[PDB]
């Protein structure tokens, strides 16, 4: 009813944060490739300096 | 058929049988399929089957 169910945070890190535009078209690249049943078994390749997932 | 009337019948010429009747005014005398009630469950089943098959 009220909680945060959020599994965790995907931390991507580089010399500077992406602009909001860059991040929203990265969200479009993500959802058009990986969401739902249609994307269900694909794996993204990402070449950021470091990638971490924090379990909450 | 094809949204035009191709035949008509009296109560004498055609039976109708219904297992799950309703008093609900808008039910208009029609039945109630368990496929309608369970439809979400059937969809969830179908999706989990597709998910497991898509590994291969």
């Amino acid at each position: 009813s009220h909680g945060g169910t959020t599994r965790g945070i995907l931390q991507i890190r580089s010399d500077q944060q992406q602009s909001q535009h860059a991040l929203e078209n990265f969200k479009r690249e993500w959802k058009s490739s990986l969401s739902g049943i249609n994307g269900s078994w694909q794996i993204p390749v990402v070449m950021a300096d470091d990638i971490k997932f924090v379990n909450m | 058929v094809d949204k035009r009337v191709v035949a008509s019948f009296t109560s004498r010429e055609l039976a109708m049988g219904i297992r799950n009747p309703r008093t609900e005014l808008s039910s208009s005398g029609y039945g109630l399929s368990e496929v309608e009630i369970a439809m979400k469950e059937f969809i969830a089943y179908n999706n989990t089957e597709s998910f497991n098959d898509r590994f291969f």
